């Protein structure tokens, strides 16, 4: 599976994947929580 | 933002939804849609797989092919059944669905 | 309209004795880090230390030859310092202690720190020397590749105020500092900070340019320690810079309708020595840091982590409406 | 000598099949 | 006054430039140029670019130049008698009144982004060509 | 009559620029510099003429044409920096 | 309300003026392409914090395009920087 | 919100096609397990793929991609004109980036960022013909520039890529310079840089009535930076040597690509920028030189390159001379002889790069080729006599045509010297044909046979060129369309 590429990937290089987190909680939250809470 | 989506020909045939949301047209997949969305993928990953053998990246170019006939065929079947639900197209279909 | 040059002149005197006790700050403290007293004999607890060096300086035969055309090498000096001075023209100490009110000063802010480059760039050209170029011009780079990490911080920062003007960025802090959240932020700025004035464990450029060659070349008596001002006024400036955007700039740090007694002019001051104090300490508790690794660390761990702090920072406040 | 153990080729092989399969039923059914 | 002889200044580094005896100088005045086109800009009222010119003509452009060239070696007559005081002055727009930035920013993004991703696309072509050519990595 | 004095500057520093891509034909850099010269008069002129007309196609476009100037400057340093190689 | 750059004019004239007095005292008694690609990924990236500036300053008025807008321009930069990093001329 | 998006889809696609091949390039071009493989020819079938199924894109969008025509207004109108336009430049990038595959591996020049640069090149010239506004027209051009300005210089090792590659760098950033100064005045005295509006603002004064100094100039200028951007005499500075030195498939992309969006660009300012009547007078001149001095100087050159840019400059001439006639059959001609000549230029680089296996590098080394290759031979003599305007052939046509359109407006002596221009240019064409089949050389050159997508092309090349006379209406009507939807 992916995961186990995946989680290497995540020890080898600390700040790739931390800037990789933070970029895509911020791009989640505009396109998938917005139209939620736009329609209360 | 101010939208109007007003084409400057307008569309020859009946118009049902004359703005479909993408979801809706996404489920107004016809059989003729799948089929060439499918054939579009499989001849993209065919020229994928053939055209990587030489290099050695055989997989790879094959997963990269697949992307992008994936893409391609996603967006002319989804050109597809909007021009149809937008009455730019024959769209003998979703026009008898419609009154049902 | 003749009351500027007045204020003009309240800002440099100050700012150059404060680069002089800076230097004695900084030795003092370092002495104190490794269990020593530092200069102390001279004056009462070593105070008139500076004053006594500046003498020391003057008093003494200027080796000026220049070996060249005479005038780029008498510019540079004048050049960076007069930069690193002008830089100070927009900084808000309290709130109508500031000289200049731009609409901008912000953007102001990052180009008056780019063009601080060409200086050290015409001082090594000028300096004929194979190795003194040559390290400064890996001192440019060094510093020029931290100018991106810089304004991408900077744009994170006025995201959230929503204008330019330093004196609003102080004035949006009413509720917290902007230092709570952004704390990686805050880490961010002050190591690049750190290593855009060569002012830290990212040093080495420099360190290696004496070693090998021991600066055998045209060194004026005290034209040289125009560039050693310039950069410790530097130092001053970016330790300010932190206390104005992630700390509140003049606002009381945590206060109940109690201590108000104190002016808002030495809240910026106590924050500014902060962090000028935490400048020391950095550099006396780590070790050097080389400069294949160098670049490598400014453009892979900031850069990458600077733009993605600026898309979430930018990603939560639209989701939620909170936009100035 | 009954699989052919290459599950690379494999869906080479298959994608190509449903290329031509859809490229029939794109000429009939249309 | 002040724009006649900063024109004049930007106007004599910029017939220096292409004049010069060697690069080093020659990019020197270039900078001045630019240095003077940004005062001129700021003496217009677009405080906006003329800021800018530091930061990309003088601040990354010329850098760029620099480090190459280190390695490598009707109008209206003047009488003004009553036309200063015949100036008439809409109150009604200066309330809430944008600077060069937010008008700017206004419809750069929203109204005319095709141009800017376009912008983006050309950056793009220059970061790519600065790579193909001159990776000798021995 | 200041609209006259800034685009009378900015046509000079064109014809500048012009003048000094066309008399050297080996120099190579300051065939750059008057390039950079003939862009920044045309920027000029675009944001002269957005502020005499109050006008903001002018400012977006002098915008957009800094990305252009940069590029072009260096792609032209990379090929200078090819051709040089070959030299000395 | 652009009349605060006088006082920076003159500042200016006034810190030319405490420079040369102070350089008067004493009177009165061989390439690399690393330079340029670095020079170039910082022009790159010095162009895209120009764009970010009143990008920052207006985003309240744009939502939902702009900001999105500005996001496909930074996906384009980054899918720049990404083949940046792993042809190499990033590291030394 | 999304479905306004429905007439950018031809663009989109190619553009998120052209960032999947980058990303899988560079990611796998570095990969040790795969030890550093070479993977252009896998780039370049990719992107072949990609063009094409963006052409399937565009071309079964005909219906739509005027949607939201009030939205996309501002930034771009695309119409019937720019339809067909489009879905024959990216055929034009589809033959050219498949007749280049077999110069990846024979010479092993194996860099994928060439095949994405084509790529990315091309969406800029999409974005070209759909530009409708002054700004986005720039843009467009500067796009194609500066990939072509990379590319040009790509091979470092020869001088002469090199130095072609900054001569052309140099020219385009004069001509964009020139181009760009010509646009602000023109906004400046009338603001309104969007063509419609600009097409209404001087439509309402003739020029002859009341003298305007700046719209007047801008529009000369903008005509001389376009002149410049198409190698058009006198502005022919270094167009010769750019072909030259160029490699081989570069020039292939050029001459065909560049100019057919360079010429659709310069029909949307004609019509509806130019109400004056003053680009009949440079428009003019210029095609007269262009004509003569193409004739006259293709016939003393010993190399092949140098021989295809003057007969690329030649047909320039015979092209803009639809510009100077302005009516419907003078656009008609125009664009049958942009589409002949790219077909032709196509074909002739084909036969280029199908004996550059072996480096063919003057006239003389095919000599007796009918002897090794009779089949390439015969190839090589139709194309030949295509350009030279024989009648039973493709060539002839679109000069024929050129030539009523300047005889319908009244331009006697257009008809006149394109006749005597074509005397002389037919002349050092048969030439060449003398030394291909006649005259036996001594020493023979041997040349290894081609590969089956550039043998293909040009039979299908071949077999247009020749039979093209039996059927040659859906040509026209196409054109007598393309030309009608300028206005309605
Ligand atoms: C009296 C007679 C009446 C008439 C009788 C009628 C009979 C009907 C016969 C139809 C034959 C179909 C022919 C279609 C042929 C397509 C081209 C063949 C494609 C092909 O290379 O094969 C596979 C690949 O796979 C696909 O890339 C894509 C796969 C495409 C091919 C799959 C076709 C499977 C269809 C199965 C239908 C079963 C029909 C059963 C018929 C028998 C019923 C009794 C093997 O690749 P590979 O890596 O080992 O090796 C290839 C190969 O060597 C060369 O292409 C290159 O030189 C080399 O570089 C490498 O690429
Ligand atoms: C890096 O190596 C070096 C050192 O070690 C750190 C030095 O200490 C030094 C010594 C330098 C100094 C002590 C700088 C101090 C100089 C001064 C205080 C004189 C210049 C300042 C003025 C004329 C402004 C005085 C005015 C006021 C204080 C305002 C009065 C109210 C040098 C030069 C050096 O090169
Ligand atoms: C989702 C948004 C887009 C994300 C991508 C955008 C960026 C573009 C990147 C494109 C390049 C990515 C290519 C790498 C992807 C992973 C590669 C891979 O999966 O191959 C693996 C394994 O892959 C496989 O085995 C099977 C993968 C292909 C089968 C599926 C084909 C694709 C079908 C359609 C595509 C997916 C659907 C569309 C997307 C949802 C390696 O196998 P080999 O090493 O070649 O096998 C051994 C080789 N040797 C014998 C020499 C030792
Ligand atoms: C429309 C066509 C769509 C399919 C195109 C697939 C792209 C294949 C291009 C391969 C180019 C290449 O890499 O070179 C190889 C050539 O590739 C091939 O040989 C064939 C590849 C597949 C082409 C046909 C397979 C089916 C495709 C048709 C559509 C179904 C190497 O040939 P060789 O080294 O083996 O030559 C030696 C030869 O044996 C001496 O005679």
């Amino acid at each position: 599976p992916v995961m186990e590429k995946l989680r290497m990937f995540v020890a080898q290089e600390p700040v790739v994947a931390a800037s990789c987190l933070i970029g895509g909680v911020g791009l989640f939250l505009p396109a998938v929580v917005r139209p939620i809470l736009d329609s209360l | 933002m101010n939208t109007d989506i007003t084409a400057l020909e307008k569309a020859q045939y009946p118009v049902v939804d004359r703005n479909p949301a993408f979801t809706k047209v996404v489920g107004n997949f016809s059989t003729l849609d799948y089929l060439r969305f499918s054939t579009i993928t499989g001849i993209s990953v065919t020229v994928g797989y053939l055209s990587g053998i030489k290099p050695g990246i055989k997989g790879p170019s094959m997963v990269t092919g697949g992307l992008i006939g994936l893409m391609g065929g996603f967006m002319y079947a989804y050109q597809n059944s909007a021009g149809r639900l937008m009455g730019f197209f024959p769209n003998d279909g979703e026009v008898a669905s419609y009154q049902k | 309209y003749i009351a500027v040059p007045a204020e003009i002149l309240g800002i440099i005197l100050p700012l150059l004795l404060g680069v002089a006790f800076l230097v004695l700050a900084e030795r003092k403290v370092m002495a104190f880090v490794q269990r020593r007293k530092g200069p102390d004999v001279v004056g009462s607890f070593g105070l008139l230390q500076p004053l006594a060096d500046g003498l020391k300086l003057i008093l003494k035969e200027p080796i000026s030859p220049s070996s060249a055309n005479f005038f780029l090498f008498r510019m540079a000096p004048v050049a960076t310092f007069m930069l690193s001075l002008v830089a100070w023209a927009v900084v808000p100490f309290d709130y109508g202690m500031v000289l200049s009110d731009l609409n901008i000063g912000l953007l102001y802010l990052f180009a008056i720190s780019s063009l601080g480059v060409y200086g050290i760039i015409i001082a090594g050209r000028s300096s004929n020397s194979k190795y003194a170029f040559l390290g400064a011009l890996r001192s440019a780079a060094q510093m020029v590749s931290y100018e991106v990490s810089i304004g991408l911080i900077l744009i994170t920062v006025l995201i959230c105020v929503g204008s330019c003007n330093l004196s609003e960025i102080v004035m949006a802090q009413k509720q917290i500092w902007f230092g709570i959240p952004l704390f990686p932020v805050l880490v961010m700025f002050f190591i690049s900070c750190l290593a855009e004035t060569n002012r830290a464990p990212f040093d080495l450029p420099e360190a290696e340019a004496e070693l090998v060659a021991g600066y055998n070349v045209e060194y004026s008596s005290m034209g040289f320690a125009l560039f050693f001002l310039g950069e410790y006024a530097n130092m001053i400036l970016m330790s300010g810079l932190c206390t104005l955007f992630f700390l509140g700039g003049w606002l009381p740090i945590l206060d109940l309708p109690i201590f108000k007694k104190i002016p808002g002019s030495i809240w910026f001051s106590i924050k500014v020595l902060f962090f000028l104090f935490l400048y020391i300490w950095v550099r006396a508790a780590f070790p050097r840091y080389r400069y294949d690794q160098l670049m490598g660390l400014g453009w892979k761990v900031f850069l990458p982590l600077s733009l993605a702090w600026v898309v979430s920072v930018s990603g939560l406040l639209v989701t939620f409406q909170w936009l100035p | 000598p009954k699989v052919s153990e290459d599950k690379n080729r494999n869906y080479a092989v298959v994608a190509g099949v449903v290329a031509i399969v859809g490229s029939i039923g794109w000429y009939l059914k249309a | 006054m002040i724009l006649s002889v900063l024109s004049s200044l930007a106007l004599v580094s910029g017939l220096m430039v292409v004049r010069a005896k060697n690069p080093v100088h020659s990019v020197l005045f270039f900078i001045l140029v630019f240095c003077d086109t940004s005062g001129l800009l700021l003496l217009l009222g677009l405080d906006f670019f003329a800021m800018i010119f530091l930061v990309v003509y003088i601040g990354a452009i010329a850098v760029l130049f620099l480090f190459v060239v280190m390695m490598f070696h009707i109008p209206l007559l003047p009488t003004q008698r009553n036309t200063t005081s015949l100036r008439y002055t809409v109150y009604a727009g200066k309330v809430r009144s944008w600077t060069n930035l937010e008008t700017l920013g206004n419809l750069l993004y929203t109204y005319y982004f095709v141009w800017f991703l376009v912008s983006s696309l050309i950056l793009l072509v220059a970061m790519i060509g600065a790579i193909v050519l001159t990776m000798h990595r021995t | 009559m200041d609209l006259i004095k800034y685009f009378t500057f900015s046509m000079i520093i064109f014809i500048l620029g012009i003048w000094g891509i066309l008399l050297n034909r080996r120099n190579i850099l300051i065939m750059l510099m008057s390039i950079e010269l003939m862009l920044l008069a045309v920027n000029l002129n675009f944001l002269v003429f957005s502020v005499s007309l109050d006008d903001m196609m002018g400012q977006v476009f002098a915008l957009l044409v800094l990305t252009v100037a940069a590029a072009e400057s260096a792609i032209g340093l990379a090929i200078f920096v090819i051709t040089f190689r070959v030299r000395g | 309300m652009m009349l605060e750059f006088a006082p920076i004019f003159i500042y200016l004239v006034i810190s030319l003026l405490v420079s040369l007095i102070l350089l008067g005292v004493p009177f009165l008694f061989r390439f690399d392409i690393r330079f340029y690609l670095v020079s170039i990924l910082f022009l790159i990236f010095d162009l895209e914090v120009t764009f970010f500036f009143p990008w920052a300053v207006s985003l309240n008025k744009i939502d939902l395009f702009g900001f999105w807008s500005m996001m496909a321009f930074l996906f384009i930069l980054t899918i720049g920087f990404l083949y940046e990093w792993k042809r190499g001329a990033l590291d030394w | 919100m999304f479905n306004l998006f429905l007439a950018v889809f031809p663009e989109i696609f190619i553009i998120n096609a052209t960032f999947i091949l980058l990303i899988h390039g560079v990611v796998f071009s570095t990969s040790k397990k795969y030890d550093y493989p070479p993977l252009a020819s896998n780039v370049g079938w990719l992107g072949l793929l990609s063009v094409l199924i963006t052409l399937l894109l565009l071309a079964a969008g005909a219906p739509l991609l005027t949607i939201a025509h009030l939205f996309w207004n501002n930034l771009f109108r695309r119409d019937n004109f720019t339809y067909f336009c489009q879905i024959f430049l990216l055929l034009s990038t589809a033959g050219t980036i498949s007749m280049c595959f077999d110069f990846f591996d024979q010479e092993r020049f194996d860099a994928f960022e060439f095949i994405v640069l084509i790529l990315l090149s091309t969406c800029g010239m999409l974005f070209m013909i759909s530009a409708y506004d002054l700004i986005a027209m720039y843009l467009a051009i500067e796009l194609q520039s500066l990939c072509f300005y990379v590319i040009a210089a790509s091979k470092r090792k020869s001088e002469f890529s090199t130095e072609a590659g900054l001569k052309y760098l140099i020219l385009g950033a004069f001509s964009s310079g020139i181009l760009l100064f010509g646009c602000s005045m023109i906004y400046g005295s009338t603001g309104a840089t969007h063509f419609d509006q600009l097409a209404k603002i001087l439509t309402g004064y003739e020029i002859t009535g009341a003298r305007s100094s700046g719209i007047f100039m801008g529009i000369l200028f903008i005509a001389v930076g376009f002149l410049f951007k198409i190698t058009a005499v006198p502005f022919h500075m270094w167009a010769p040597d750019i072909y030259e030195g160029s490699p081989t498939p570069v020039t292939a992309f050029l001459s065909i690509a560049p100019k057919i969006s360079i010429f659709a660009n310069i029909l949307r300012v004609f019509i509806y920028g130019s109400y004056g009547a003053t680009l009949q007078q440079i428009f003019f001149f210029c095609s007269i030189a262009s004509m003569i001095l193409g004739a006259l100087a293709a016939m003393a050159q010993t190399k092949v390159k140098r021989l295809l840019a003057y007969s690329s400059i030649g047909h320039v001439g015979y092209i803009c001379i639809g510009f100077s006639c302005g009516t419907i059959e003078g656009i008609q001609s125009l664009l049958i002889g942009i589409f002949i000549y790219a077909l032709m230029t196509m074909d002739a680089f084909a036969i280029v790069l199908a004996l550059r296996q072996t480096r063919v590098k003057y006239i003389a080394d095919l000599g007796a080729l009918a002897k090794t290759n009779p089949i390439l031979a015969i190839t090589f003599s139709i194309t030949m006599f295509s350009y030279a305007g024989i009648p039973p052939l493709a060539g002839f046509c679109s000069k024929f045509y050129l030539f009523f359109a300047a005889l319908g407006c009244g331009a006697y002596f257009l008809a006149l010297v394109g006749v005597v221009t074509s005397v002389i240019g037919c002349f050092y064409y048969i030439r060449l044909v003398k030394r291909m089949f006649f005259d036996t050389p001594r020493t023979w050159i041997l040349y290894e046979p081609m590969d089956r997508n550039k043998s293909l092309l040009l039979a299908m090349t071949s077999f247009f060129i020749t039979l093209f006379l039996l059927y040659p209406s859906p040509l026209f009507s196409v054109t007598h369309q393309m030309a009608l939807s300028l206005y309605l």
